[PDB]
């Protein structure tokens, strides 16, 4: 199992970005995809959880209305748009594989974010 | 009546299965005499 | 909720990392990752102690206090290492630098 | 049921659930839950 993201992208506040991940080695359907934000020094954030079996999306409460995320099961991906950038927003964002939430029921799960992207930077 | 719909609605260890069948008919007393079988649709 | 976590030591030393939750956990949606310098973040152990496919590593505890254990220090566990809660929605503590 | 098909599968949960009193109890496949 592998998840591989996009290079780095630098934007003026207010622009947007839109971060791809992909990934393979499993069964794209019963795996959802976490972002993680991480500002430099900083710690992990956890910004949402989409399911790439039915659309449902979990937000954090400091990302929402803010980030739109969405999947694409027949090329094995998943895109998170981050509109309105500032410049608190500099951070590099990881795309993990996620078991702590069920795919197909949305329920609590007992796991964690096993396998991870490289983390794409966005300034 | 122009339309007729039919319903079998029965409740077994759990599960409510739905039977049903539609067809067209022209009588405005009450149900036609006749002879029709009604499908599965819904468990 | 709110995690809060609290090392020098050689190679060869047993290491203790700790984590407070502002509120009780359901203790099985505890789980614990490892960050080296320049890469991604690792799943450690999850459901409080059980440990991660690949992974002297052992996690436990209760209540609103958890703790992760190494038996052993390596050069390669010089890492920061984070604790995540995701029973009611998901936080992680700011992270443990190990040297 | 009594012509059941199906499987059956269970474990220990002494280290995952146990503390804990949140486990309330009292045809085929009802489930009442009234209080
Ligand atoms: C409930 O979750 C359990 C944990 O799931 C893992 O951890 C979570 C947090 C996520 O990261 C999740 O994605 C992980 O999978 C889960 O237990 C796991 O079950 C799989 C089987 O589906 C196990 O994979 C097999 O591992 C063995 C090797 O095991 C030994 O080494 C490990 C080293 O870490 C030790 O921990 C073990 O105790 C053993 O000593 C491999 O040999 C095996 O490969 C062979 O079989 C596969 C088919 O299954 C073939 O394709 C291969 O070619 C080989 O023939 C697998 O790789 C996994 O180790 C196990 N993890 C743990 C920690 O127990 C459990 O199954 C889930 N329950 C349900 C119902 O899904
Ligand atoms: C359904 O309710 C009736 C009372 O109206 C009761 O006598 C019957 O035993 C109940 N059936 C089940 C399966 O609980």
């Amino acid at each position: 199992v592998q998840l591989v993201q996009s290079g780095a992208e630098v934007k003026k506040p207010g622009a947007s970005v839109k971060v791809s991940c992909k990934a393979s080695g499993y069964p794209f359907t019963s795996y959802g995809i976490s972002w993680v934000r991480q500002a430099p020094g900083q710690g992990l954030e956890w910004m949402g959880w989409i399911s790439t079996y039915n659309g449902n999306t979990n937000y954090a409460q400091k990302f929402q209305g803010r980030v739109t995320m969405t999947t694409d099961t027949s090329t094995t991906t998943g895109y998170m748009e981050l509109r309105r950038l500032r410049s608190d927003d500099t951070a590099v964002y990881y795309c993990a594989r996620d078991y702590t939430r069920g795919a197909w029921f949305g329920e609590s799960l007992i796991g964690g974010f096993d396998n991870w992207g490289q983390g794409t930077l966005v300034t | 009546f122009k339309n007729l719909r039919e319903f079998v609605f029965k409740n077994i260890d759990g599960y409510f299965k739905i039977y049903s069948k539609h067809t067209p008919i022209n009588l405005v007393r009450d149900l036609p005499q006749g002879f029709s079988a009604l499908e599965p649709l819904v468990d | 909720i709110v995690l809060t976590q609290s090392l020098s030591l050689s190679p060869g030393e047993r290491a203790t990392l700790s984590c407070r939750a502002s509120q009780t956990v359901s203790s099985t949606s505890l789980a614990w990752y490892q960050q080296k310098p320049g890469q991604a973040p690792r799943l450690l152990i999850y459901g409080a102690s059980s440990r991660a496919t690949g992974i002297r590593f052992s996690g436990s505890g209760s209540g609103t206090d958890f703790t992760l254990t190494i038996s052993r220090l390596e050069p390669e566990d010089f890492a920061v290492y984070y604790c995540q809660q995701h029973d009611t929605s998901l936080t992680f503590g700011g992270g443990t630098k190990v040297e | 049921p009594d012509d059941f098909t199906g499987c059956v599968i269970a474990w220990n949960s002494n280290n995952l659930d146990s503390k804990n009193y949140n486990y309330l109890y009292r045809k085929p496949f009802e489930r009442d839950i009234s209080t």
